[PDB]
RNA sequence: GACGGUGGCCAUGGAAGUCGGUAUCCGCUAAGGAGUGUGUAACAACUCACCUGCCAAAUGGACUAGCCCUGAAAAUGGAUGA
């Protein structure tokens, strides 16, 4: 079975997980740029009026 | 008020650039060291601030 | 387009895009942080109003506020007009993947959504626009004689017509 | 460097040779010192006309273009260029050309240095509080920002009006204000019919 | 003065010239890169290319090659012979 799975390619399928983050707008830009350094994506920023 | 004075500051301080050979600042728009010891490099960086 | 309802109780307009169906975003500080003076979005599902069948994807939107309102209004952009012609495929499930695809003729759509990107620019509506949009793009040639961002057509040098309308 | 701006020159020899002067009227204009941005706007009925041409090089080779017709090559034994001023060709009446640019026009924001006349009203918007702001507005007369529901540290109607003109005392007074909304329109240089010219005007006479 | 389409399409669901991928066009103009950085959450704001106002006659550049300088540091006190 090992064999038969290693000669196909093996895509790296990474334990990831969604940050919520909770900050203010003016110093998250910043927070964001050093997640990106950890080999992080931004699905979505938004802001919630209410909080 | 401050960040006015900051700039002044920085200008007096950091703006000017150096040469590679000395590392003595001449100034922030330079072409040259204008120093003997050198050999007048004329291969000059700029100084490197807080944020880089 | 212009506003739909003017603002009242002090003039009051937003930017940030809400591209496509999905999320729950609405801007009324996009420069500080998430509240302005009170919470007032308003309505969830506004982005979706706004581009049901337009775009999945750098979908622009002119937000404002009536004091605790907002009538979905959108800028009749370059971009918007285009896409709402194309097929769902390449409106729906595109979200977090590339389009450069659509030479299809949208000639008649764009003439009428001319006036609306600008009111007064001294140029024919249904004339100029053939040169500023058709060949100003890579997801909308028009008619195939025209080339998507380049100078072999747009500027009759292949082109016959380009000051007059088709 | 070495040019005519910072680079030289291969379509400014066609300013001069961009037309003939087929029209009967011209008037120099001062639409150079108000923006670019609101420029394009105002002008439709003032493109259309004989449009907005010719450069300012090409300024003092417009002498050539004046011996075709019958008017003289000098306005009123002076061309009244020293300034950023361009020629706008016009087919309007001779009651019409006077006030050919000011029909549609709309000012710049107002710079250092100077103050500049505010008639129409300054914007609105949420923009927060500030307690120092006020301790500015003791110099103006009117020291309240706060209105309606929403908060912000600037009114919602113009406080500076004309009459407040000045060359640089309460100029200062309008850096402390977040927005420049200054309405003075466009400025005419001369009025010119061909033969005949005129003061600046903004009547029909 | 440094624009309109325009927030170009994408990534985004913020990246709106400027974390960043690819195309990089047209209008209009005196002129303005789908943009040179500074800055900003990205914008905004500022500046650069680009143009023009004034002042008013020279300017710009890439090289060659004389002398000079830099390169060119070592052992009693010292050498165009002084």
């Amino acid at each position: 079975c090992r064999y038969a799975l290693q000669v196909k390619p093996q895509r790296l399928m990474a334990a990831m997980y969604t940050c919520d983050i909770m900050a203010t707008g003016d110093v998250l830009g910043r927070v964001y740029a050093v997640l990106s350094k950890r080999e992080g994506r931004v699905l979505q920023e938004e802001m919630k009026e209410g909080t | 008020i401050e960040p006015s004075l900051v700039i002044l500051a920085r200008k007096y301080k950091c703006d000017k650039m150096i040469c590679r050979k000395c590392y003595a600042r001449l100034h922030p728009r330079a072409v040259n060291c204008r120093k003997k010891k050198c050999g007048h490099s004329n291969n000059l960086r700029p100084k490197k601030k807080l944020l880089k | 387009m212009p506003p739909k309802v003017d603002p009242s109780e002090k003039v009051e307009v937003f930017l940030r895009v809400c591209g496509g169906e999905a999320g729950a975003m609405s801007t009324l500080a996009p420069k500080l942080g998430p509240l302005g003076v009170s919470p007032k979005k308003v309505g969830d599902d506004i982005a979706k109003a706004t581009q049901p069948w337009k775009g999945m994807k750098v979908s622009v939107k002119l937000t404002i506020q009536n004091r605790i309102a907002v009538p979905e209004v959108l800028p009749s952009a370059s971009a918007l007009v285009i896409k709402a012609l194309k097929e769902p495929p390449r409106d729906r499930k595109k979200e977090k993947n590339i389009k450069h695809n659509g030479n299809i003729p949208l000639e008649e759509i764009c003439k009428i959504a001319k006036t609306m990107r600008f009111k007064s620019l001294a140029v024919d509506f249904k004339g100029s626009v053939l040169e500023i949009l058709g060949t100003a793009h890579s997801v909308g040639c028009k008619v195939n004689g025209k080339s998507p961002r380049d100078i072999q057509a747009g500027i009759q040098s292949g082109e016959i017509e380009v000051v007059e309308p088709k | 460097m070495s040019g005519a701006g910072s680079k030289r020159k291969n379509v400014f020899i066609e300013k001069a040779t961009k037309l003939f002067t087929t029209y009967d009227k011209m008037i120099v204009a001062e639409a150079d010192f108000v923006g670019s941005s609101q420029l394009q706007k105002i002008r439709k009925s003032i493109r259309g006309i004989g449009a907005v041409l010719m450069g300012k090089k090409t300024m003092i080779r417009k002498v050539i273009r004046d011996l075709a017709d019958s008017k003289p090559e000098l306005d009123a034994l002076n061309t009244y260029l020293k300034q950023n001023t361009c020629i706008i060709f016009c087919k309007d009446n001779i009651a019409e050309v006077k006030r050919v640019i000011n029909t549609q026009r709309v000012g710049a924001p107002a710079k250092a240095g100077v103050f500049a006349p505010n008639d129409v009203i300054i914007p609105a918007g949420p923009t927060g509080m500030e307690p120092t702001q006020t301790s500015f507005l003791q110099d103006l007369k009117i020291a309240t920002k706060i209105n309606r529901g929403q908060i912000d540290i600037v009114n919602e109607v113009h406080i500076i009006k004309t009459g407040q003109k000045v060359g640089a005392s309460e100029a200062t007074l309008l850096q402390k204000l977040n927005i420049k909304p200054f309405t003075y329109g466009l400025e005419p240089k001369i009025i010119y019919d061909a033969g005949a010219c005129y003061s600046p005007s903004i009547s029909e006479e």
